[PDB]
């Protein structure tokens, strides 16, 4: 118990080395035993995490659960949750359960297919509790090896190159934010975290080749993890790795790309960049302002010209994205509190539509949009569902996904118009593709030989999106569930930017 | 006793619509059914028993971030109170109506269910348009605003296998969206400029507000008109005004008892709510309240325009409810809000009356909607043509000329053309003259469906009968109310001022009424006291319009033929609507997905991936 959040995150990946070890075979009965195995650990690990999250207390702004031990090259190991963190550790946990339960009907290689996620769980959980700066980098780039082979094992026919991609595309982006974080290191003289947040790093002009940096060292290192957490997110135009990787992925790898993975980003700006760059940030603040409103509103109309299903998903996981950066980086209550409530929104929204997705992909094989048509015909329930995932993408009040749109447009608001007015756009523009996706796959009447057979969805994959449903209506009407958890740390993050801010 | 009201339809709805497999489809229709005719009896006891102390019922914390809170809660003031009976009556009969209306639909093979999905629909329309009335504080006012879209949005595509009705759908949520953009830029000004959505504590802060310069895009801006206009783009939206107008008009491809539902009580009447609920603001907001008149005076000239040559019987209805919300936004524009509300008020029974009793008409013929096969049918149908004549009676004004004794619409339209007089030079000629185009096209709609010889097919008209009871009976319901609703309310909401002052509890702040009006604001004084002309203009104008419709369809039926002949392209600009639908196509549907497409091949493919890929 006191060593709780070491057992979450690696828990995953012991279960993942007994079952490489211990579990023999091949035939059905082997693959039947992997899936079990992969779906008891996760629900063990959710089941823990809720320890972690019950016990919490939003009160307290510093970090809790917290366990030190020595570690190499001088380097601690030192992890802990607060009011920020927290509630990414247990969505990464609430997922992992839901989408094993979605697998239940591959065969391909069903052992290694298991191994993968409960390996890749335990390193997204790690990226959220550690509070050392090398044992963060580690999980952060530690996930890109069982994700570059699941894309590539399981993906689709362009995974070869979607794989390579996604892997050197965030790697490169990652490698800066590494000789950054070296630098900070040999400054502050400690890697911990805690003790980093508090450190005054310089912020006066310098000139480096021929122009002047603005910020000093504050803007170098910014500008390294800016690059990294921008890749990660992602943000415009750096973001032309998604619609590859997250569309050649299997459906489950889509699911843990988009509702946990892209999290990484906007979890990096509300832990480094913010409040350890606080003047670079605020310098930084007009040009991510305007990256973020192009976001929304340049891929809101790439994904309202897809001819793919996934494609209109995928792009639609970049705009929602937007809206994250615009709130963080607004940098006040308001503003912040809808960053952290749209990030953990997405992940059960984007979730279910790429599992909406999967539940037809795996009756006709196509992704195409003109492939269907009339479906609500034959498939009742599907239709429903999918009906309910379109509503909460275009923020519908009563549904999580308005919340967080609603207070990111209302902080950015305070400080720029010009960008409120075009990110508020987006209801606009979501509303369009989101609408006529829908209505183009399973409205109208069912014409076509192909899908006169067509089948509805199955127990096991109604109860996959049980719960996905309930937390989006849950936390649509009620977020203080959320805002009272982040609530207090986030006002303490908020004034810390406010004092450090050049006078 | 208010939160019955509220949630009843609510777990009705949900009952139904998932849990008829389990009780039945007739009980989930019953229970729907039956849910609204509680609640619309609880919410007619709550209006007559009110005894003007506005209550605030807590419900539930919704959003609260820092300063900012917002909550699930239940005002009942004069103005919530005036809302619910509306919203309950017309949703309780639509219920009632649609048992026999849906009894056999031929949309639908014996194989498919729909009836207790349809039931499941419209309480939950119900339970979106009761949260707007109710709401405390603007945030749960957009919860019911996009509520009623959403629940719209199922409702007009509600025939799903019919690509018609799927367009409707889409593009009656998506123009709302635009509406909704500019509301949405309207609360986040209201919260930074007060620091609450609260209605009550923004009223208190109304007086700094018309005195405070705020900064939105550009320039400065007096904060008061500011938002006074952002928050009216959502109205126009809601409301159906012109250019946020043409999802109305293609809404008929539901089915009738939606258009019923829609038309007169919940969705285009929450524009008009919103101006009057936040009368406090816009007194305080000179110009902003001019633009409103502009606007509404405009959709009434315009749509009375479009309605005259209009040959679906839906479709010339439908074009009445935007004109007739021209009248309400003149009224509120000009500071008249309790005649704005008067004309809301006996609009929803006689409109509601107008949908239901032609769909009766086209129930009788085998669903036939246009207009040029409906020859006869006064004598197969006498009933739904006595409840549609009097439903023309009421929207058309008719009543004794210089007096108060007259049908629903006669009252609450003089009203507002009095207000307008006092208020608007402008405003009050393009009412009179939609007045008058007003009267062609209701009496055009009666003497082309009921008068003359039967045309058309004669399979259906051999076979046309009246409506069974359970449809007729709501249509007499609703007669009741288009006969005394004008004549038994016109005094508490504009006869007398002092009797208006106590009815609606009304520089102070102004707060803790149901409605304010400035001081300064004399209109509704200057309005009793307009010259006898103004008062009998209305009528002339009526009978100007009657007369060339019994000229035009009754006595020498070939005049209409001949002078669209005259006149053709007049004639062409006014069936085609004006052209906004194919104007908003060349400029915002066909570039949006060309811009996409340029951006996904352009942009992403060969100017960023032919960057990364060419290194
Ligand atoms: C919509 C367009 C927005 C717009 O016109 O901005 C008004 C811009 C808002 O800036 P501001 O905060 O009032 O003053 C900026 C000063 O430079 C004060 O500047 P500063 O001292 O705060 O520092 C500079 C600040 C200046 O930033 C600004 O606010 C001005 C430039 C912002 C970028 C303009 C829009 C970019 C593309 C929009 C596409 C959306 C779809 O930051 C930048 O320079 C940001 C550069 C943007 C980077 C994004 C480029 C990515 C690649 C493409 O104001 C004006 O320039 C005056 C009004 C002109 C309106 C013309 C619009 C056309 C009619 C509609
Ligand atoms: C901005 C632009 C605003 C212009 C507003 C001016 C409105 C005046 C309309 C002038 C006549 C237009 C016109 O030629 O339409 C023609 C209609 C005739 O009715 P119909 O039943 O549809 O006839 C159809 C016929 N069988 C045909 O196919 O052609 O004509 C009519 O409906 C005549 C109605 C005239 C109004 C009478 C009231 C005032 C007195
Ligand atoms: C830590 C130290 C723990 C001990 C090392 C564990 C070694 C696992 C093992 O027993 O060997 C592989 C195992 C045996 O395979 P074998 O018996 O040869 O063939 C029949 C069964 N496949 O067979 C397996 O289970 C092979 C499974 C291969 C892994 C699945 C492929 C997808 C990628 C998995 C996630 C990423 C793993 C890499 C992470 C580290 C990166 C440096
Ligand atoms: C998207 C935008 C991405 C843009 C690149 C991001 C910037 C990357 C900067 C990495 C961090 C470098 C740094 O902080 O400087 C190192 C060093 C400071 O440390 P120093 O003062 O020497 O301390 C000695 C210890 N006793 O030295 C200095 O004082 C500064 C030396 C700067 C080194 C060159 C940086 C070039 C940036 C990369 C170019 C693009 C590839
Ligand atoms: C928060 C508000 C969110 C609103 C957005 C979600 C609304 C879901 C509505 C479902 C429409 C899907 C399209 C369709 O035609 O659905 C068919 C399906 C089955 O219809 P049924 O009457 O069972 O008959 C079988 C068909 N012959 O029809 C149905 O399943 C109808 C379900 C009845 C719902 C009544 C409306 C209340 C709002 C429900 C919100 C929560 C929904 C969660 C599940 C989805
Ligand atoms: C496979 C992963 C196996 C588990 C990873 C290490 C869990 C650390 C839990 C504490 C271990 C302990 O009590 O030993 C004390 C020991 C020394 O520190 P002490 O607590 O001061 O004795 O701690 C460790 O061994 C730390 C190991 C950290 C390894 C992280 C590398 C992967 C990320
Ligand atoms: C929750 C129901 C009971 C309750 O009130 O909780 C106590 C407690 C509220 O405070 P208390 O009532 O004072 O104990 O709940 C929480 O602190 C957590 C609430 C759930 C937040 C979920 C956030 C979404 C992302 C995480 C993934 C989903 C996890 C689902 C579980
Ligand atoms: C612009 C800034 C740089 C952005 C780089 C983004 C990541 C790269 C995205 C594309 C990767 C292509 C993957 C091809 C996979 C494939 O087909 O392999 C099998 C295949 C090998 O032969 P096979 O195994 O017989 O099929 O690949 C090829 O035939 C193509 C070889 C492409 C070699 C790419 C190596 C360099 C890219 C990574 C390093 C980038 C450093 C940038 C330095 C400047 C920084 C400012
Ligand atoms: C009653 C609810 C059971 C728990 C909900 C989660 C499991 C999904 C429902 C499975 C129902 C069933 O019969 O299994 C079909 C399903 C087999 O897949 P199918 O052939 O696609 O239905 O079996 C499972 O779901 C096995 C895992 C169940 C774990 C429950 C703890
Ligand atoms: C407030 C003062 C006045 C403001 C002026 C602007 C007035 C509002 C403009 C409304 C334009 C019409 C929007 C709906 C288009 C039809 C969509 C539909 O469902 O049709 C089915 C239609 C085709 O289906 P079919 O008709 O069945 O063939 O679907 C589409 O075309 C897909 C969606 C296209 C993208 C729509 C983007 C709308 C952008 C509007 C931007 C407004 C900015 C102005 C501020
Ligand atoms: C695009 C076209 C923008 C044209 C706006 C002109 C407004 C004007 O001249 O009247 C200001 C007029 C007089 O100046 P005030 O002292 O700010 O009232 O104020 C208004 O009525 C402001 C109403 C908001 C207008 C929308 C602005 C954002 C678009
Ligand atoms: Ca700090």
């Amino acid at each position: 118990m006191t060593n709780l959040l070491s057992i979450i995150t690696f828990l995953p990946i012991v279960a993942a080395i007994i079952m490489a070890l211990f579990l023999r075979g091949q035939d059905e009965a082997a693959a039947r035993n992997a899936k079990w195995l992969a779906l008891l650990t996760t629900t063990a690990t959710f089941v823990i995490s809720l320890f972690v999250l019950f016990r919490f207390d939003p009160a307290n702004t510093g970090f809790q659960f917290v366990e030190d031990h020595a570690w190499i090259m001088g380097l601690r190991y030192k992890m802990g949750v607060d009011g920020i963190s927290v509630l990414f550790v247990l969505l990464t946990t609430f997922m992992m359960p839901l989408t094993i339960l979605s697998t239940w009907q591959v065969q391909d290689k069903v052992k290694e297919y298991m191994i993968a996620f409960l390996v890749l769980e335990g390193l997204m959980i790690g990226v959220f509790t550690a509070l050392d700066l090398v044992l963060f980098y580690l999980f952060f780039e530690a996930g890109l090896i069982p994700m570059f082979l699941i894309i590539g094992i399981w993906g689709g026919k362009d995974r070869i190159y979607a794989s390579f991609k996604f892997f050197l595309y965030t790697f490169l982006g990652s490698v800066l934010m590494l000789v950054a974080m070296i630098a900070m290191y040999r400054m502050a003289g400690t890697t911990d975290i805690p003790t980093l947040l508090t450190f005054d790093f310089p912020s006066e002009n310098f000139r480096l080749l021929g122009m002047t940096v603005v910020g000093g060292m504050q803007m170098l290192l910014f500008l390294a993890f800016f690059a990294s957490f921008a890749v990660k997110m992602p943000m415009w135009p750096v973001h032309t790795w998604l619609p590859d990787a997250h569309v050649q992925a299997p459906t489950a790898g889509s699911v843990l790309l988009a509702a946990v993975l892209l999290k990484m980003g906007g979890y990096g700006f509300l832990r480094f960049s913010l409040p350890m760059f606080p003047v670079a940030s605020g310098v930084a603040q007009p040009y991510v302002f305007w990256l973020s409103a192009i976001a929304i509103v340049y891929t809101s109309l790439v994904a309202l010209a897809q001819s793919d299903m996934k494609k209109v998903i995928a792009y639609s996981s970049v705009a929602h994205m937007g809206y994250v950066t615009m709130g963080v980086f607004a940098a006040n209550q308001i503003g912040v509190d809808g960053a952290i409530f749209q990030m953990l929104s997405h992940g059960f929204i984007s979730g279910a539509l790429f599992l909406c997705v999967g539940v037809i992909y795996d009756r006709m094989h196509t992704r195409e949009i003109d492939a269907y048509g009339g479906l609500v015909n034959r498939m009742p329930a599907y239709a429903a569902v999918f009906m309910f995932f379109t509503m909460a993408n275009v923020g519908l009040p009563g549904t999580s996904g308005f919340v967080g749109e609603f207070l990111t447009l209302m902080g950015v608001f305070r400080v720029d118009t010009w960008v409120a007015l075009v990110a508020t756009s987006g209801v606009i523009l979501s509303a369009a593709y989101a609408l006529w996706l829908y209505r183009r796959v399973t409205l109208g009447q069912l014409i076509k030989e192909s899908l006169k057979s067509i089948t509805d969805m199955t127990p096991r994959e109604r109860w996959v999106f049980i719960p996905l449903i309930a937390m989006t209506l849950i936390l649509g009407v009620y977020p203080r569930l959320v805002t009272d958890v982040t609530g207090p740390a986030v006002a303490a993050l908020v004034q810390d930017y406010n004092q450090s801010q050049p006078a | 006793m208010e939160k019955f009201v509220l949630f009843a339809p609510l777990i009705a709805s949900l009952i139904a619509g998932l849990g008829w497999r389990a009780i039945g489809e007739k009980a989930a229709q019953y229970l729907t059914t039956g849910v609204l005719f509680l609640s619309c009896l609880i919410s007619w006891y709550l209006f007559l028993s009110f005894d003007g102390v506005p209550r605030h019922i807590p419900v539930l914390d919704w959003v609260v971030t820092g300063d900012f809170h917002a909550e699930w809660a239940i005002r009942l003031d004069r103005l919530t109170a005036i809302m619910l009976i509306v919203v309950t009556t017309v949703s309780a009969l639509v219920h009632m109506y649609s048992l026999g209306y849906m009894a056999h639909d031929d949309n639908w093979t014996h194989d498919e269910h729909y009836k207790a999905r349809f039931f499941a629909y419209l309480s939950f329309f119900t339970f979106a348009m009761l949260m707007l009335v109710t709401a405390d504080n603007l945030l749960q006012m957009f919860f019911g605003w996009e509520g009623v879209g959403v629940a719209s949005y199922l409702l007009i595509g509600f025939y799903y296998k019919k690509a018609s009705a799927n367009a409707a759908a889409m593009k009656a949520f998506i123009v709302n969206r635009v509406g909704d953009f500019g509301f949405l830029l309207g609360i986040f000004g209201i919260y930074w400029l007060t620091g609450s959505v609260q209605f009550d504590e923004i009223f208190r802060q109304v007086p700094q507000l018309a005195q405070t310069e705020m900064h939105f895009l550009w320039r400065d801006w007096n904060a008061a008109n500011l938002l006074g206009f952002l928050l009216f783009v959502g109205a126009m939206g809601k409301s159906a005004q012109l250019l946020l107008h043409t999802w109305l008009p293609d809404a008929m491809e539901g089915p009738t008892p939606v258009s019923a539902l829609i038309h007169a009580a919940t969705m285009v009447t929450a524009g008009v709510f919103l101006v009057c609920r936040m009368s406090p603001l816009y007194e305080f907001a000179p110009d902003a309240k001019n633009f409103i008149v502009i606007i509404g005076a405009t959709t009434a000239f315009f749509a009375a325009t479009v309605g005259l040559v209009q040959n679906d019987i839906k479709r010339v209805i439908a074009y009445s409810t935007c004109s007739q919300l021209g009248y309400m936004f003149v009224a509120a524009g000009v500071g008249v809000y309790s005649a704005a509300m008067f004309h809301l008020l006996t609009h929803a029974f006689f409109k509601a009356m107008l949908f239901l009793g032609a769909g009766s008409v086209i129930h009788a013929m085998h669903h036939e909607q246009d207009m040029r096969n409906y020859g006869g049918l006064r004598k197969k149908i006498p009933l739904t043509f006595w409840a549609m004549m009097i439903g023309t009676f009421a929207i058309t004004g008719v009543g004794i000329p210089l007096t108060h004794l007259g049908f629903a619409g006669f009252l609450s339209k003089d009203a507002i053309i009095e207000s307008a007089y006092a208020g608007s030079g402008y405003a009050f000629w393009l009412l009179v003259i939609a007045a008058c185009f007003t009267s062609f096209y209701s009496w055009r709609l009666i003497f082309l469906t009921f008068y003359g010889k039967p045309r058309g097919d004669h399979h259906a008209h051999d076979h046309a009968h009246e409506s069974p009871p359970v449809m007729t009976i709501p249509l007499g319901v609703l007669a009741i109310g288009a006969v005394f609703a004008g004549m038994v309310w016109y005094g508490p909401f504009f006869g007398d001022h002092h009797k208006v002052t106590e009815y609606f509890h009304i520089i102070a702040a102004p707060v803790g009424g149901a409605i304010y009006m400035h001081p300064d604001n004399h209109i509704m004084d200057e309005a009793h006291h307009a010259p006898a002309w103004v008062k009998v203009s209305p009528f002339v104008a009526m009978v100007l319009g009657l007369i060339t419709a019994w000229t035009f369809y009754i006595a020498n039926p070939s005049l209409p033929r001949r002078l669209a002949a005259q006149q053709p392209a007049l004639y062409r600009f006014l069936l085609n609507k004006w052209y906004f639908d194919e104007i908003y196509e060349f400029i915002f549907v066909r570039p949006a997905k060309w811009l996409g497409r340029v951006l996904w091949k352009g942009g992403d493919g060969a100017v960023i991936d032919g960057t990364i890929n060419g290194v």
